Order: C-alpha cells, then structure tokens, then sequence
C-alpha cells in the first residue's frame, strides 16, 4: 500500500483501549513502567471445540509473542512435536505459537504483522486460526492449511 | 450430557452436518431419468406382443423410488429398483400365462435376453454395475373401494396375495406435505429423516450378528411408523423448533403405534387393511418372529443413544470421529473436505471475520495473510 513513511510505532496508549471492547479478559496489565502491556482471555475456535487461554505481551521495537497457557493443548497432542511446545521465553508456562512471517523472510520488507496494526486486530484472529488446524491435526494426521517449513539446512528463524 | 439440553446453534449444527451426510447418499435426477426411460421401454416392449393375456400391460414405481426415500447401498454398486405390471385383462388368468408370457418375450429381445434372471416371485434385468429392475406379475382386485390400486401380487405358497402400493404413496405425499408451526423469531422433511433412520439401520445391522441381521428391521414398517408419528405430531400443533429431537420424538412414538391383538400384531395399511407388514413378526416358526420384534426395539434404544453421544463430543476431533461411527466414514469424509475447502475460499476470499465475544471462526473482519509453520 503506497502511504507515507512518515507513520511510525504507536504508543502503548492506543492498544491500550483497543483490546478491551472486544471478547472477555480476565486481566490486563501496564508492567515495566509503561514497558510492556499484558492481555489474558478465553478463546474458542468452533461452536463444538475447545476453550483456549491466550496470554499476549508486546513491547516497542520487539515482536509480540503469543502463548496458550490454558489448556496444555490436550496433553501436548499425544505425543509428535509440530504444536510448538515450547520455553516460551522463560517467563510464561505455556507453548509459544508462531503467527506471522518474519521480516527476513520478506522481500519487499514489510512483514505481516506490523507495529502499525493493533494486537487485538490481526494476532488474535491468527492464534485463534492457528488452534483451528491444531484441533483439526489430530483428525486428519496432516498439516491441512499453510504448510510452510524449513529443512535444517535450508532453515532461517527468527525467535 | 443430553441431546435436548443443548443450546440450538450445537443442535442445528447437527441437524445440517446429518442432513448434508445424507444428500451424497441419494441419487441423481438423471439416474432417476434413467432407470425411468428404461422400465418405460420395457412396458412399450410388452405392449407391441400379439400375446392377448398379455395386452395393455402397465408399468409404475413401487417402494423406495416412488417415495423417494433412495438411500445408495453400502458397499454395493447396484442401486434396487422395483416395478410391478399392471394386466386389466388378467382379471382370471392363471399363473402359467402370464410368467410364460413375460419369460419368453423377455427371452425375445436381443437386449434384455442375455441380463435376464429369474426371481421366485417375479423376474429381473441385470444392467450391469449402475441398477437393476424388478418386476413382479399382477391381476386387478374388485370389492373393495379404495382410491384405486387394490391387486394382487405373485407368491408361491398362495399364488395371490392383497396388496395396496399406490394407496400407501398418495398417503405420504399427503402428509409429508405439511410443514409443522413454527415459533416465531425477532425432498420433504419426512423424506430426510426416514432417511437419515434408514442409513442409521443400514451401519447398525452389520456389526449386529447373523440372527440380528437377518432379522433387522424393514423399511416398509419403520416408513409407515414415522408416518404415523410424524402426522400425529402435526395434529398435536405442538411447537418444533428443536432439530434432532424431532427425530427423538418421532422415535419414541414408533413403538406406541405397533398394535397387538388376539396375539397377533398389526402394522397396517392405513388405506388397505388386509396385508400385515408385520406379518413377518406374527409368525412364530422357531422363534423367528419374535427376534424380528426385539431388533426394532433394541434399534430404538440405540438410535435415540446415538445422539446423546454425539451431544456429548467435545472438540471437532471427537464430532468427526462419533459421524464416522455412526453415519459411515465416506459420507463423511466429503462433508469435512467440503468444509475446508470453504474456510480455505473464504481465507483467499477475505470473508473469514472474527467474532467480538469468543473470538471464533465466521465463514461467509478479514483476516490478513498469514503462514503458520507447523
């Protein structure tokens, strides 16, 4: 989209509100001195599946992160390792999911998550997108949405 | 949990994924086009014979395909199509006449000569891997007013039985008919779920041994009882609005209709009273009668259990896997493919907003694109 440049990372004060009109949140959080904003919350994918505890912080000029604390994705899925149980940064117990794709990844260099988009907006619906295929895995046994994946040598991560 | 406890946004869900379960279960209109010019010829073959007795013979659909209740069989390529001749003038013919004269025309034509294959009770043509006719000689019956089908049929033991069908067919068009009232809010439905019961008997009777499934329950009895059911319950003008527990009410009204006396039990013709479509049931030569009676009522017990556990999934994972064991794993395999397809369009679409309280999925604010590595 052809803009001006003149737009840059927004307070915390605009998010601040953004994400309170919409859904139930149990807490929600200024840390750190006005540093980092924390978001909790229940989330359901279908009207037959699950309920989903996300818990979302974000800070200026580092990328969000997005873990589901609640539950632990029906006892990590049995067994296998794509759900992305993971260290989640060593300050959530939860597994830590991935949303977008890196900016390294982008050519053109705008990634698809911006500091111009709200959390709320866009991350929301992509986690709630992400445990969609996640409950629909352990049917199928296979990746039925976007099946992006580096090999090893051919990998590039950005974390 | 239970089936009726739940919200009717779960329960329409379930009536919807049934009912699309069920629409691959059908057939086509140019199948039904078809097998209709194909019995059509076989009739205008009959009439150009110089066979006297013969004469003025007349072909009509009976059973599954005229009520347009066709569920395609499991595991089997050839959908059953059954017709039955109708001979004004043989009000007193025997039965020698009038099977040797279908036997040996048949024989006649170059066509239908090599597929032909004989029946106790009448005879058959054996088009090869789609469908197949049956047909069944009949002689007119006088003495009794009805709107007009009383005949007779061929069996061996009596060499002439009464029998009614296109009584019995006015009837369900009639009542499937009307639409139940329904509360108001700031293929007939009858049809669906015979059907539904039908595909539902057809998956249960196979894990059932070979006493149980050669006694299962026939389609004829469980029709004219959810008929029943079904007509009483627009009668009672009572409210539905509920999906599956008209089913479940529909149910628990079949076995209060099975009728007993003297001994005997009579599920009837509501048109022509004669013929006992429990008449299976009454006969008791080794105990054979009444184990048909049990399979009835041990399905009930299980059709109305059924939905209480797909009432009690939880997840998408555990739904899928309750359809696949009761409703069969292919009809359902196209319904989720379906379903993905659908949400991946409405992915490139741009339809896939988000709800404001739950934050769930709607299929029709757009979601950006987005890659999630596994």
């Amino acid at each position: 989209v052809v803009i001006r440049h003149h737009c840059k990372p927004l307070t915390i004060a605009q998010q601040y509100r953004a994400l309170k009109a919409g859904g139930p949140y149990e807490r929600l959080r200024i840390i750190h001195h006005d540093r980092t904003l924390l978001w909790e919350g229940w989330l359901q994918p279908s009207l037959f599946s699950r309920r989903y505890k996300v818990a979302v912080r974000y800070s200026l000029g580092t990328p969000p992160i997005c873990v589901v604390t609640e539950p632990d994705l029906f006892a990590l899925a049995g067994t296998r390792a794509i759900p992305h149980l993971y260290p989640a940064d060593k300050h959530i117990p939860g597994a830590r999911l991935c949303l977008f794709l890196p900016r390294s990844q982008a050519d053109d260099g705008l990634s698809e998550w911006r500091a111009q988009l709200k959390i709320s907006d866009t991350l929301i619906p992509w986690a709630s997108l992400w445990l969609f295929y996640f409950e629909q895995w352990l049917h199928t046994g296979h990746w039925e949405g976007g099946g992006k994946h580096p090999r090893p040598s051919e990998v590039k991560n950005e974390r | 949990t239970t089936a009726r406890n739940l919200p009717s946004g779960k329960k329409q869900r379930i009536a919807d994924l049934l009912s699309q379960i069920i629409e691959t279960l059908d057939l086509t209109k140019t199948q039904y086009a078809n097998i209709e010019s194909a019995y059509n010829g076989v009739g205008t073959f009959l009439s150009e014979g110089d066979d006297p007795l013969l004469q003025d013979a007349v072909i009509y659909p009976q059973g599954s395909v005229r009520l347009n209740t066709t569920v395609k069989p499991k595991n089997e390529e050839q959908y059953d199509i059954d017709l039955i001749c109708y001979l004004p003038h043989a009000t007193q013919a025997d039965y020698t006449g009038v099977i040797s004269a279908i036997r040996q025309r048949l024989e006649s034509h170059k066509t239908y000569k090599t597929l032909l294959s004989e029946l106790p009770r009448g005879f058959r043509i054996n088009y090869a891997g789609d469908y197949h006719l049956d047909i069944t000689p009949g002689r007119d019956h006088t003495g009794t007013a009805h709107p007009g089908q009383p005949l007779w049929v061929v069996d061996a033991q009596t060499a002439w039985k009464e029998s009614n069908p296109s009584g019995y067919a006015e009837w369900f068009e009639s009542s499937a008919s009307v639409q139940p009232l329904r509360t108001i809010l700031v293929k007939k439905l009858l049809n669906h779920i015979v059907q539904i019961l039908k595909r539902h008997r057809d998956e249960w009777a196979a894990e059932q041994d070979e006493v149980r499934q050669r006694c299962r329950p026939i389609s004829v009895i469980i029709t004219t009882l959810a008929c029943h059911a079904y007509n009483h319950i627009i009668a009672d003008r009572r409210a539905y609005d509920n999906d599956l527990d008209i089913l479940l009410d529909v149910l628990e009204l079949m076995p209060d209709f099975i009728v007993s006396t003297q001994g005997a039990i009579h599920v009837n013709n509501p048109h022509m009273p004669e013929e006992n479509f429990a008449e299976k049931w009454n006969r008791s030569e080794q105990d054979e009668g009444p184990q048909r009676s049990e399979a009835f009522y041990q399905w009930h017990a299980a059709a109305q259990a059924t939905f209480n556990t797909i009432a009690a999934s939880v997840g998408e994972d555990n739904l899928f896997l309750s359809l696949e064991d009761s409703f069969g794993k292919t009809p359902v395999d196209v319904v989720r493919q379906r379903l993905m397809e659908h949400m991946q369009s409405a992915r490139e679409q741009g339809s896939l907003h988000l709800d404001k309280k739950t934050g769930g999925l709607i299929a029709t604010a757009g979601v950006p694109k987005n890659t999630f590595y596994g």
